């Protein structure tokens, strides 16, 4: 009955795993720019607009943001050759694929549209973008609005 | 305190924000300069630079500082990189450069419109505050400091963190978003001052502590034991209480009960009026007051009394909480005795009210004719009167009292039975 | 074995243990050659894909087929997973099921279980390390226990563990390389270990089971189930049994301990033939989830000035005290054959253990056969509130008269036959609510009349 994302321990677990995965990037020998850039979601937002946007619009935008992140991560994994960095990007794809399902379990399947996009080239951007999206719109939605979404 | 002094920090071109829909940056310089010599340029990532309209203030015994607040003409975006360059215009030289995330600097304002009251039990402090900027109110953590107003200066004021529990709610909606929290262990009867501040939670928004609020004086009510409050209930349907009278004063009492210890309301506690006895039939001197009201057996009871002086001032006193089974006013027992021999007697009770009498904690004393030397006994819970000894056919008398201490109940001491001559 | 517990009431059963791995199986009594089966799978909106099946012979239930999903990206928690079982040549779906991986979790039991006698006789401190640390936030726990000498008994006495002031289902237990100087109940609290930069540590949990009967061995077992809030699943298998020997209640050796001066505590206990004993003590402030280190103890020092009195039945010992916390005590006995045993004393506050010395019994006859009783004034800080107790009898008699006055009262009064022979004796306890002292030893008997 109750959605899976509505357990706050799930969001905390996602945050802890994301920050652990970001820190692990320092360990493996080297990182080089992706030969072809990757599209990442619009994480930037202002508190002025957030307090006025309709809840349906917020859910519809955050679902599309996570989906576009997943699409970018899959393209990055497709481009990179077998190596430690590719394994880290696979493990991050696991985080993003968990996050999308957790969000769909509460917000329902709703037709997303792309926002503004930045064609990044640094592989660190994907971990950074995931962490920014998790700290931002995700926790914003699940705390400001959460108690009204989770009942029924 | 002042926000600029908390911002100053450890890095040139300091910045801070109080609501995360605003931004202020400043820096202090050793020597003054004429107008137009410097300019503050900023640019969110992927945008062309623009300028911030600066202004300046003298720094006490340290020099002069240049300050700009980001104009309302543009929106402040939080999780979005922002570059800051300060240019010497005459040289077109950058003096200080910094990279900033608006979510990475923050000095949230202290909660305005603080109010506080005496809590539910003595030593409790109720705290209520309205968020100064309500949108971010859930992304903050608060801490609290308090001290006595007499400045007795045994110690500097203590500080506690306001973590979310059953009793303390950092965030609530109210009929305007805010919070409420209950603090305990403070010394009753003495007046306190109160201060609050907050910091970003460090997960979504990151920063440090903002300025403290203005001090608010709170007059905690005294523990009612200092005025001799004693409450009791003969049966579950009615409660009676009494407290010591003062010559030049008048007083009244009130009661309340609750099932739970939730975060308190904005509105003041709604006491129910207790009703007095018939005074003139009761006691013309009225050296001690008395009051009564109907009760129940499902909840904890709280009682407050207030006294007014002939000068006109008012003081309030708060009684200790009790469960109803801790307050059973069992009547005087049916003391019974039987001599096994002249000068040696067993003691017992005339059977009645067994639902309570079978487990109560009797207590007794006795002495001889014209004497004032007291013999005593204290048997076990629910025990019979036991036994006692005396000189054969000599004059003696006894008296007893009891409390419903058998773990079926937790009652307090009842008034003594009348003294009775058994020998 | 785990495979038994996943079968339930379904034709096809899968289970995930770490929630990042997956295996699925089904049973049939018959047997088949290789290549006759495929476990096709697909998540919502994909082209079907084949699991790398392998086969296993189990005559208890015929033949069992098992696949292990590639852990890289083929396990997804909250998306629906389609499952099709069919013979590839015949091409008909024998079994079909749609599964969310988050609903079939089978958690592994905790490993490295360590347990020891707790703070009191009958307390059992358990400390365990949780496998799959990343999911330990979402688990319930269950414990079995039963005596070793009860093989006939169908009595596991299953109990469920949950968070209390004295129970901690999950903690970031402090240190891989600890030192015993660490204060009790220390754990990283809000400053959770940020990976291998600080000590990456076991993410375990530890807490006390209570109410066991002391002085004998127990076997212990532990298992877990996801709590079902967001991750749902069935109970996992039990851990392998481990045995803990609880200490016996010191009442079985007549342990008594007390202080006469609020600064030095004297303890005494009996002894047996061909045995010897030694004493220990400790202090602790509050009940809380213990650390992994064994409790610290300090030796007690013998009373003997070499007196020669030879009360060979009892050992008596002393140590200096403090009044900031409750006190614990321990006694160990050694056999002639070298074996050792442990006894644990009941804890007390120091003021519940104050045995003020024998009172200054005083008496004065108001008349022949009627006398008041009182005390020679001394030790007023304690004597003013202590609960005196007395008894007396006649010459050569064994019939006892008794008195017990109020808390802190004088000796009161007594009556007797005029000029007949009588004698009395008294003892006291510091029962006045300023203190809670126990019964002190009796004063010497005196022929007060
Ligand atoms: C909460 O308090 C009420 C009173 O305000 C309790 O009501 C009590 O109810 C019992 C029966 O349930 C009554 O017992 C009866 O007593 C008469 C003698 O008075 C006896 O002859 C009958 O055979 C019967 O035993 C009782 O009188 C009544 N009041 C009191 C003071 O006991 C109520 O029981 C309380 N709540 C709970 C959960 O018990
Ligand atoms: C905790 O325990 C300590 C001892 O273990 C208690 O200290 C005792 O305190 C009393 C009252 O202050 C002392 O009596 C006083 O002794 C001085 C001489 O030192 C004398 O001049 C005074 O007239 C008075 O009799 C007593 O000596 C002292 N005992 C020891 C062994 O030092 C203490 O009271 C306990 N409680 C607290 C809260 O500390
Ligand atoms: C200042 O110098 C920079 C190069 O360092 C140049 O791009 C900029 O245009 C100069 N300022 C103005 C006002 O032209
Ligand atoms: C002493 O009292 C003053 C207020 O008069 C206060 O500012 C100061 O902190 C106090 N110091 C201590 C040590 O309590
Ligand atoms: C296999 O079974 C499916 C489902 O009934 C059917 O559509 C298909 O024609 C069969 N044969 C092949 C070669 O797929
Ligand atoms: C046998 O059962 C009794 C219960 O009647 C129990 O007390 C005893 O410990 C058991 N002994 C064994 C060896 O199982
Ligand atoms: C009854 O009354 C006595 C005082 O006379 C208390 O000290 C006791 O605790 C009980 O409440
Ligand atoms: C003193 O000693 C008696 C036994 O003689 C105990 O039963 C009592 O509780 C107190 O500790």
């Amino acid at each position: 009955p109750v959605a899976p994302a509505c357990d706050p321990r799930l969001l905390n677990k996602l945050l802890r795993d994301s920050h652990l995965l970001h820190s692990r990037l320092s360990q493996c020998p080297d990182v080089d720019p992706l030969s072809i850039p990757v599209l990442l979601p619009a994480v930037d937002f202002s508190l002025g607009e957030w307090k006025t946007q309709t809840e349906q619009s917020k859910a519809q935008d955050i679902l599309g943001a996570v989906s576009l992140l997943l699409e970018g991560v899959m393209a990055a994994r497709g481009q990179l050759e077998p190596s430690c960095l590719s394994s880290l990007l696979g493990q991050l794809s696991g985080q993003v694929r968990l996050l999308l399902g957790a969000l769909q379990g509460l917000l329902g399947t709703q037709l997303p549209l792309q926002g503004r996009t930045t064609a990044h080239k640094d592989p660190n951007a994907l971990f950074l973008s995931l962490q920014q999206l998790l700290r931002g719109k995700v926790r914003f939605l699940l705390l400001v609005e959460g108690p009204t979404l989770c009942v029924r | 305190q002042d926000v600029f002094l908390l911002a100053l920090g450890t890095e040139p071109l300091n910045c801070f924000s109080q609501t995360f829909e605003d931004l202020t940056c400043f820096w202090d310089e050793e020597e003054a300069a004429p107008s137009g010599t410097y300019q503050l340029l900023y640019a969110y990532r992927g945008e062309k630079p623009r300028a911030c309209p600066l202004y300046s203030q003298s720094v006490p015994t340290f020099g002069t500082r240049y300050v700009c607040q980001f104009p309302a003409q543009d929106e402040v975006r939080l999780f979005f990189p922002l570059h800051l360059w300060v240019k010497n215009v005459s040289l077109n030289q950058t003096l200080i450069q910094r990279v900033l995330f608006v979510d990475s600097v923050g000095l949230p304002a202290p909660p305005r419109v603080i109010k506080a009251r005496g809590g539910s039990q003595p030593g409790e402090l109720q705290i209520h505050w309205e968020a100064p900027a309500p949108e971010i109110s859930d992304f903050l953590r608060h801490e609290l400091r308090y001290g006595p107003t007499d400045s007795s200066n045994a110690t500097a004021p203590s500080v506690i963190q306001l973590l979310s529990t059953e009793t303390c709610c950092p965030t609530l909606w109210m009929p305007v978003k805010g919070g409420s929290c209950l603090v305990s262990g403070l010394q009753a009867g003495k007046s306190y001052w109160l201060q609050l501040r907050s910091q970003p939670d460090g997960v979504s928004l990151r920063g440090s502590w903002g300025p403290w609020s203005f001090p608010v004086t709170v007059d905690l009510p005294g523990d009612a034991v200092t005025i001799g409050l004693q409450c009791f209930t003969l049966d579950l349907k009615m409660v009676t209480c009494q407290w010591q009278q003062q010559d030049r004063t008048s007083s009244q009492g009130f009661f309340r009960h609750s099932r739970t210890r939730c975060c308190p309301t904005d509105r003041d506690p709604t006491w129910e009026k207790c009703e007095e006895e018939e005074p003139r039939p009761g006691s013309q001197p009225a050296l001690v007051s008395r009051c009564h009201f109907k009760s129940r057996n499902d909840s904890v009871i709280h009682i407050l009394v207030e006294v007014t002086t002939a000068q006109g001032a008012v003081h309030s006193y708060l009684g200790s909480p009790f469960w109803i089974h801790q307050a059973v006013l069992l009547p005087t027992p049916s003391l019974h005795w039987r001599e096994v021999s002249s000068g040696r007697l067993e003691l017992e009770w005339q059977h009645q009210s067994s639902w309570a009498a079978q487990e109560t904690c009797y207590q007794l004393r006795y002495t001889g004719e014209g004497r004032e030397d007291w013999k005593v006994l204290e048997p076990s819970l629910g025990a019979r009167g036991g036994t006692l000894e005396l000189r054969p056919r000599a004059r003696y008398s006894l008296q007893l009292r009891a409390r419903l201490n058998g773990p079926t109940y937790q009652g307090p001491w009842s008034a003594w039975s009348p003294p009775a001559r058994v020998s």
